[PDB]
This record gives structure tokens, sequence and C-alpha cells, in this order.
């Protein structure tokens, strides 16, 4: 009975948010936006290609000084990239190739690499000896990592496989903070811009919101209707938004604790795999499983802009800090700056 | 005065060749080297079989570079397809038999490097050759055909135990490969050791790119 | 099952505490996207895009 | 050519790295990458001793072939998340008990984690080697306890030649894609020395399919 | 991290000799070398480059068709290789790795250096005014030197390096472009400058950084040093 009554109470509570998110919908972002003027065919040209990887490529992450870049695959190879000159500034030998994230440290010193080997490796990029060299290997998740992503050089966050992200420190070596609460396994998080608050999307269709400093869960946003793939801060920090296996792309609102818009069009049937806002926050990056990459302006869902040109799946996407350029990255094992 | 339309086909089929290796950069095999080697090859006999037809007037300069330009053509492309030929069977000999050896061997500049000592080669052969011949048919028909059997006999006798759903396609292939090539160039060499069939070695050029890609469904699903 | 019971207490605590936070309207919120979006129009190059001189990648 | 000398010196890294890259993805490329699943209580380690946290890799050379199985049972996770990394395996080696029969049951789940592996959209081309392990007791268990326990369609006699064939038979119908894929079936034990010479000579039929498919015989 | 100058020693005039350097504590492997001399009363001067995997190898225009720089990749050592010495090649022969990236810091660490005593037109001149400046601790230092073409390089890097070399010791490593401050290096140092104009500034002293400091420039082969300013007091 008392299983009943937890449950029946857990309904109560339920409908009550559902009710305070429905009084909080006065109007929506399609009619406050239906005056602004409508972007024009966002039109980009492949700048540089990036051809070193010899697999398929599962993650990037740009630089803060926007130009060098990390890139993970599957050939058991991590590669920093010059973006401006095609260069390869450093070739990081894994010793699990079986990555599905990587991370750049805002200070540009360490980059982060993870996968089905459950270990967050941390790599020194600037030693005396002159070579890369793991310093921390953070062994202490069950699932699979997802996403990784650095506050600092001291602390990183890293989304897993087993429902539950954790704040690491990386000079003890053990998890800080766990972050408990998703049913199913996560599959990316989004640092805000202040490093005090991130999201989470994950296979159970709702993403949370978690605070860094009292490891709680917020707020909790249930839009979709398949497995979360993807998630990206907008750049003010009060909005983000979730890409997922539904073929569409939702802007969530932190504040108004609800969705604002839903980016879909009926010749898409594939799943998203990677989003990302513009400098501006005008535009919606995402990458896609039909080998293109569509760009909507984020205040109103229409497509304005096509980034084809890669032969597999567009598995990775990133928007520089400058918002010069946005490399796709991809399963034909080709990195792609786009401008 | 005959057809020839063989250069009418034959320039269609190999420039598809081409255009699907090379425009679509889709050179990833050791196959795809010997396959391109040789359709550059056919495009060579075939751009010199049209100045020998309709030979009626000598407007084009004969006794002199010009003509020796075509000589040359012809004699580079009869021998670079025979070899290419024979190194697309000895290819299939180690990629059947000898399968784990294969991995070793079958590399994308091993191939590149053969390829380039069979166009020297023939560069070579062709210096000492408008109106010797023991030579010609020695080394186009003696010494490469025997490999070519040996290398499709033992093709037919592996795949003869193998799983049967690709054994059956591959040794149906196998058989195409051996009986084209050899009424493609069995008559010819004869009546040239019968002087020391014709259309039929043209022809040959013709038929090579629908056999050696063609029929594949690699290359279908480049196509 | 009394761990269950205890997941549930858990699970119930953690919708108190997401029902008992403050929440603004949807328009109000809606138009300050609106305002962060167009007062960083002029900053992003791939909105409006810049001229080749100043272009890092051509 | 309008480069500074520190430029042109770190182009030269660079190709120094793109001769690296490529050196080891030649050598990569020599490899057999074989996935090893199965269903739970397996026999899987008995047959990974004698070859000899998430992925248990295993390097091994045999008959100058470098084999590497990925250990992947013990990732207790959503299998459709991460299943298509695994996407150009050269074989998938996958373990099933005999005397799972009779412990819905066990021998039903290896059916469906068989038909889900078999029949996914990222190995319609790859070859399945299936080991039907602890074949002695299964001998001894099938004593009593007939197969009508778990298939009761099952109409044969309660030997063993002709009750494990059936069992070998009933995996292999789960098969959809018969023509493009085979499955190789070994009847193993733990006390069994040729488990390393089935898997070498299926991946030595693999080898020389996919030689077949990139020679244009195919 | 350590570089061991070996060879040397007193050699006739028109002989031969081959000094060593054998690297210990770092990736040798993936580090250019240089050969940097200096004369018992003069300033630095390069003489020798090999790259990394020994694909470029450059010379001075004055030893050049006369030594032969080598490396060794397996066991650690570099070698210079030297015929038909004259009477201008006595000096103090340095060692100095060099790794080039973006964002590198090439010439960060130099060797001891050994000794040699022997018996008996296009290039960029860097030039020091000051050869001598005294000075107390806790004032403000501001060195200036000079090109003979501009140093900023189209792609906004401008290639002009500061060293210090202490009384008795080895060179170091203070400013590794125009104004990139190295590591290990106190933020007292602080180098700016634009086109062929450059300034070294120390915001305060201590007794330990008096010495000679050199202005080199990486924007062409060879490599040219200035007559480096003194301080003292």
């Amino acid at each position: 009975s008392e299983l009943d009554q937890l449950r029946q109470e857990a309904e109560q509570l339920k409908n009550q948010i559902r009710d305070a998110r429905k009084a909080c919908a006065d109007a929506t972002l399609s009619q406050i936006t239906n005056n602004i003027d409508p972007v024009g065919r966002i039109q980009m040209r492949t700048r540089r290609t990036l051809r070193g990887h010899l697999a398929k490529i599962y993650a990037m992450h740009w630089g803060t000084d926007s130009r060098l870049l990390v890139s993970a695959s599957q050939d058991g190879k991590l590669i920093i990239w010059d973006s401006y000159t095609t260069n390869k500034v450093h070739a990081i030998p894994l010793r699990s190739s079986w990555v599905m994230t990587c991370a750049y440290a805002p200070s540009g010193n360490y980059v982060a690499c993870g996968g089905l080997d459950n270990i967050c490796s941390i790599y020194n990029l600037k030693t005396r000896e002159g070579n890369v060299r793991v310093s921390r290997e953070l062994a202490g998740h069950t699932g699979y990592l997802s996403c990784c992503r650095f506050l600092d050089d001291n602390q990183i966050v890293t989304s897993s496989g087993d429902t539950t992200c954790a704040l690491w420190d990386i000079e003890t070596g053990q998890q800080t903070t766990t972050f408990t609460g998703h049913t199913g396994d996560v599959m990316s998080l989004s640092l805000a811009p202040d490093t005090r608050l991130f999201v989470s999307g994950a296979c159970d269709a709702s993403a949370k919101l978690w605070d860094v400093r009292e490891g709680m869960c917020r707020q909790t946003f249930t839009g979709h209707e398949s497995d979360i793939n993807a998630i990206c801060f907008f750049p003010n920090g009060n909005a983000f938004a979730t890409g997922s296996d539904d073929a569409t792309c939702r802007l969530f609102d932190l504040r108004a604790d609800q969705e604002l818009m839903t980016y879909s069009h009926d010749n898409i049937i594939c799943g998203i795999t990677s989003v990302s806002f513009s400098k501006s926050g005008r535009l919606l990056l995402a990458g896609y499983d039909d080998f293109n990459c569509n760009v909507w302006d984020a205040l109103k869902a229409d497509r304005a802009g096509v980034l084809a040109g890669h032969d597999n799946r567009v598995s990775c996407l990133g928007v520089t800090d400058d918002g010069m350029a946005v490399a796709t990255g991809s399963w034909d094992s080709f990195l792609k700056i786009w401008n | 005065v005959f057809y020839c339309l063989l250069f009418v086909f034959s320039l269609l089929g190999n420039s598809l060749v081409i255009l699907v290796l090379v425009v679509c950069k889709k050179l990833r095999s050791i196959t795809d080297v010997y396959l391109l080697n040789l359709a550059l090859s056919d495009l060579l006999f075939v751009f010199s079989f049209p100045f020998q037809t309709y030979y009626l007037l000598d407007q084009w300069v004969f006794g002199t570079v010009m003509c020796k330009v075509v000589s040359g053509f012809y004699y580079i492309g009869f021998y670079s397809s025979m070899w290419f030929i024979t190194l697309m069977s000895v290819d299939r000999y180690l990629a059947v038999v000898h399968a784990v050896y294969a991995l070793k061997v079958r590399t994308i500049r091993m191939g590149t490097t053969l390829c380039l000592a069979v166009w020297l080669t023939a560069i070579m052969a062709t210096i000492p050759l408008c109106y010797t011949n023991f030579k010609m048919n020695i080394l186009g028909l003696l010494i490469p055909f025997t490999i070519f059997m040996f290398c499709y006999i033992k093709i037919l006798h592996q795949l003869k135990r193998c799983q049967n759903h690709n054994k059956t396609k591959a040794i149906r292939l196998v058989l195409i490969v051996v009986i084209a090539s050899l009424l493609f160039w069995v008559p010819f060499n004869v009546v040239l050791f019968l002087t020391s069939t014709e259309i039929i070695s043209f022809t040959h050029c013709c038929v090579n790119p629908v056999i050696y890609a063609f029929v594949g469904e690699k290359f279908k699903k480049h196509l | 099952n009394t761990a269950s019971i205890a997941q549930a207490r858990k699970l119930v605590e953690q919708l108190k505490m997401e029902a008992n936070i403050d929440r603004i309207k949807v328009s109000k919120a809606a138009a300050d996207l609106m305002a962060y979006c167009e007062a960083h129009a002029k900053e992003d190059p791939l909105l409006t895009p810049v001229p080749a001189s100043e272009n890092p990648f051509r | 050519c309008t480069l500074s000398a520190e430029d042109k010196a770190a182009v030269e890294r660079s190709k120094m790295i793109d001769r690296n890259l490529r050196e080891d993805g030649e050598k990569a490329a020599r490899e057999v990458k074989l996935l090893l699943l199965g269903a739970g209580e397996s026999g899987k380690c008995t047959i990974v001793k004698q070859m000899k946290t998430g992925i248990v890799e295993t390097h091994f050379t045999f008959k100058d072939l470098h084999f590497k199985m990925f250990d992947v049972t013990a990732q207790r996770s959503e299998r459709k998340k991460w299943i298509h990394c695994f996407e150009g395996v050269t074989a998938i080696i996958f373990c099933v008990a005999l005397s799972d029969y009779d412990l819905m049951n066990r021998m039903h789940a290896s059916m469906k984690l068989f038909d889900s592996i078999c029949n996914n959209k990222w190995f319609t081309d790859t070859s399945i080697i299936l080991f039907l392990n602890k074949k002695d007791l299964f001998e001894e268990k099938i004593k009593k306890s007939p197969l009508t326990i778990c298939y009761p369609e099952y109409a044969g006699s309660n030997t063993y030649e002709e009750a494990a064939a059936y069992i070998q038979c009933q995996f292999e119908d789960l098969n959809k894609r018969k023509d493009t894929k085979e499955i190789y079936t070994h009847f193993t034990c733990s006390t069994d020395t040729k488990n390393v010479q089935f898997v070498f000579d299926a991946v030595t039929d693999v080898i020389i399919k996919n030689n077949l498919k990139d020679c244009g015989l195919f | 991290v350590q570089l061991v100058e070996s060879g040397g020693g007193l050699v006739q005039p028109g002989g031969s000799r081959k000094l060593s350097c054998s690297a210990s504590g770092f990736a040798f492997s993936s580090f250019g070398m240089h050969w940097v001399r200096q004369a018992p009363e003069k300033g630095l001067e390069w003489v020798a480059y090999i790259s990394s995997g020994s694909g470029t190898i450059y010379y001075a225009d004055t030893v050049k068709g006369r030594f032969t720089i080598s490396r060794d990749d397996p066991k650690n050592t570099l070698f210079l290789q030297m015929t038909s010495l004259r009477s201008e090649d006595t000096a103090m022969y340095y060692c100095v790795r060099s790794i080039y990236y973006y964002g590198s810091s090439p010439f960060d660490f130099w060797g001891q250096g050994t000794t040699l005593t022997v018996s008996s037109g296009s290039d960029i001149v860097m030039t020091q005014a000051t050869s001598s400046v005294p000075v107390t601790p806790g004032e403000s230092v501001s060195i200036s030197c000079r090109s003979s073409k501009s140093l900023l390089h189209s792609n906004g890097n401008t290639y002009l390096y500061w060293f210090l070399q202490r009384p008795g010791q080895s060179p170091q490593l203070l400013i590794y472009r125009m104004s990139n401050l190295a590591s290990g290096v106190p933020d007292r140092f602080s180098g700016s400058g634009s086109g062929t104009a450059f300034t070294l500034t120390i915001s305060r002293l201590e007794a330990e950084d008096v010495g000679v400091y050199y202005c080199m420039q990486h924007l062409e082969y060879p490599l040219t040093f200035g007559a480096g300013t003194k301080l003292e007091l």
C-alpha cells in the first residue's frame, strides 16, 4: 500500500508540474518571432579538409584559441589539428582504441579521451620531454563513457553509460560528486558558460539540469520520444538544445521549465548525432545520419542551410569560440572546416 | 572497310572505369590500381586504333615520329594489357590461394611498383620497334599464358572447396575470364606465327572493362 | 520491497524539489532569447559572413 | 614559398606524423578483428584461456595471423548505442552453452540474443562463428530431462547426435540473410584443443570471401 | 633533461675532430638539433642544424662543405664531424634542442658545451647598440635591438628570440617569440617590439639575472645572433 501511496503522490506531483508548465505557457516562440527578419540561405563552403584518420571519427572538440582542435577515431589515434594550415600538431596513440569522446582543456594544456574501456584518460600536451603523456586514468564508471568536458585543469565532468554523470578531481583521481537520477544511459553533456551548471541527455528521452556544487538534479525536461544523443547550451546559458533519434531537435528553456521549439521536417527521418549553436545563438547546427548537416535559425523552425559533403554519418560537430568556423567530423574519416 | 565501332564503345567503357576509379576517389585496393592501369593500357590501344583505320591517304606524318607514335601506342598497349591481365591473375592467385600471406604482400605501393615496372618494360620492349616477331609471340603468348592458366587453374581448384553461394559466382566469373582471354588471344598469335583475329585482338580491349569491372558487385555498388 | 519504498521516496523527494522552483512566463524568456540573438548579430561570422581579408580560413 | 622556417619545419613534422599514421594503419589492417559475444553463464572463459573494464581485448598470433578478440560481454549497457562501433569486424564468435536448455529459460534467451545480433543492421555481411559449448555434460544432462522441456516441438530421439544437430539447426534457422553471411558452427568442450583451428579456418574462409568481393570475382 | 657535449681538446690546424652530444631525459627523435658556437671572447653564432628524422640539414655558409652534422636516433647521441679545422674555429660548442610545431618553444634547452682549441652577404644582421649596461637591483632595464629586414612574417608571427647566458654557464631561453615568455622563467622579463625594433624589459632585477643577453632571428636561415648586451654590478 505504501508503494501505491507514493506512486499516486508522484503522479500528483507530476500533474502539478505539468499544470505549472501549462500555466507558464502564454505564447509560443513561433508567435513572437513571426515579425523578425528570416535569415538567408546560409551558404558554407569547405575551407579545409583534415584527412589523417583511417577509421570512423566519433568526436571532436575545438580549442579556446579557435585554431587547434582534437579528434578521436577508432583507429586508435587522437590527433591535434592545426585548422589554419592543416598540420597535425600531435598524434596520441590510445591504449584502448574503442573511444567515443574527446575533450580539449580550456587552458590548452590537457586533452581528455574515453570510450568503451570505462576510463577517462587525461593526456598532458605540454611536458619537458616533448611528447604527449597520459597523466591520469579516471576509472570509476561501470558503463561506457559518452562525453567528457573540462571545467579547468583540475576538474572534469564525464557522462557515462550507467545512467550516471560524475565530477572528477584530476590530482587525486576520485569522483568528487556523483550525479544520479537518469534511468537510461547518458549520451552527452554540455557545460554552462559559467562553469556551475551542466545539462545531460540520456536514453530515457529526458534532459536533466545538474548543479555542480551541491550535486543535485535541479530540473528535468521531457519532450522527446526517443534517445537524446546530443545536447548543447545556448550562449546565454538560459537555454539548451537536444538532438534525439526521433529526427527532431528541441529548444528547452531553464527558467520557463519547458520546451520552446521543435526543429523537424517531414523529409527527415534519421537521428541527430550532434548539435551546436552559433556565436550569436541565432543559428542552430545539427549533424545527422543521412550524411548531412542542417542549419536552422533557432528563433523559427525552418531549415536555412545544408552542409552536405560527407559520405557517411556526421558523428560530431563543433562551432568554434570565435564563430569563424564549423568543424564537422564523420564516419568517412574526414574532418571539414566550414565557413 | 569494316564496322570499327570498337573505338566507339571501348572508349566509353574504359572512360567510365577511369571516371569511377579516379574522379570518384575510390582507389583503395591493389585491384583498383591494376584495373586503372589496365584501363589506361586499353585507352592507349584504343587511341592507337582509329589512326590505322581509314588509311586511304597519308595526310599524317608517315616514316617519321607521328607514325612512330601511332605504332608505339599500339605495341605499348598490346604488351601492357597482356601483362596487366597476368598481374591480375597473380594477384587473384594470391588473394584466394595463400590468403594469409596476401595480407603482408598485397599493398597499394607494391602494386604501383609492379605497374611502373610493367610500363617501363613495355616502353623498353617497344624502343626497338610504317611497314622480332618471335619475341612478340613469346613474350605475348607463352610466358604470360602459362602464368595465367596456372593461376586460374589453382583458383578453380581452391574455389571448388569453399562456401557455396560465393564460390559458384566466383567459378563462373573465372571461367568467363579464362574463355574470353583464350578466344581473344590464341588465333591472333597463331596467325602472327604463321605469317612469321586482328579484329578479335582489338575487341579484347573492348571486352576487358566489362569483365574486370562491370560484372563485379563492388563496382556495381560504386555505381 | 523496502528498497523500492526508499527509491519511491527519493523519487517523490526529487519531484518535490523540482516542483517548488521559480518559473517565469514563456513569452518573457522567449523575448530574452530574441534579444540575445538580436544584440549579438554583428559579432557572428556565420550569420553575417565576414569578408575574405580577415577570414582566417580563406 | 611564403612559408617561414618554423612553418616549413612544422610541415615536416606533420609529414613525419603522416608517415607514422600510414605505417600504423597498414600494420593494423593486417590483423583479424573478432567480436566475442555470448549469453549469460556461457563457457567463453574456457576457450579464451585456450586461445591465450568494459572491453577485454585479447591479442594472440596463430599461423601468422594476428587475432584480436574483443570480449564485450560484461558491458552491461544498451547494446544499440555502441554496437555500431564494431561495424567492420572480420567475424563474430558467439558462445552458447548446450547444457543451458533446462536451466523464459537460458536457451531461449540465447536464441533471442543470437537473433538480435545476427539480423542486426550493422552486421548484414559479417560471418558468425558459433561455439556450442559444454557438450560433455550436456550429453549426460540429456539422460533424464529431454529436449521437450526446451523445445516442445522436438519429436526426435533423446540421443546426443540428433539433439545437438537439432539445436544447431534451430540456431542456424534464425539467420534471415542466409545468402550474404555464413554461420560456422563447432561443437566444443572444456577439454578441446582444436578451438583455435576452427576459428582459423573460419576466418580463412572469411578472408577468401572478402578477397573475392574485392578482386571483382563476386 | 640534459645534454652532455663531449669531444674537444687541442687540435692542430687542418686536422679533424668529431664532437658528440649524448642526449638524456627527453624524446630525442622528435627534436631538431642545432650546434651553436661561441668564440672565447666574442658572442654566439649558429653553426648547424639537423631536423627530426634527418630530413633537413642546414649549415652556416662559413662551415658549409667543411663540417658534417649527423644524428643517431636509437643511441641518443648527436654528432658533428669536422674536417679541415682552421684558426677561426676555436670556440666552445653548444648543443641545443629545438622542436617546431604550432605554439612550441624552440631553443629552450642548451647543452653545457665542450671546448675546442686549435693551435697556431644576404643575411639578416642583428644589431645591439649597448655593449655593457651598468645597473643596480630593483631598477627596470629596457634593452633594445634592431634587424636588417622586418622579422614580422605574413602569418602574424615575429621571429625574434631573447636568450640569457649567466657567467660561466650555458645560455638559457628567455623569450621564444617577440612576446612569448618561456617556461621556468619569471614574470619580470617581458619582450615587446615591432617590425625592425625590439625591446626586452626587466621590471625589477635580482642578483642572478646579470650576464650577457643575446637576440636571435629565426625568420631565415642562417640563424644570426647579435653582439650581446652585458649587465654587471
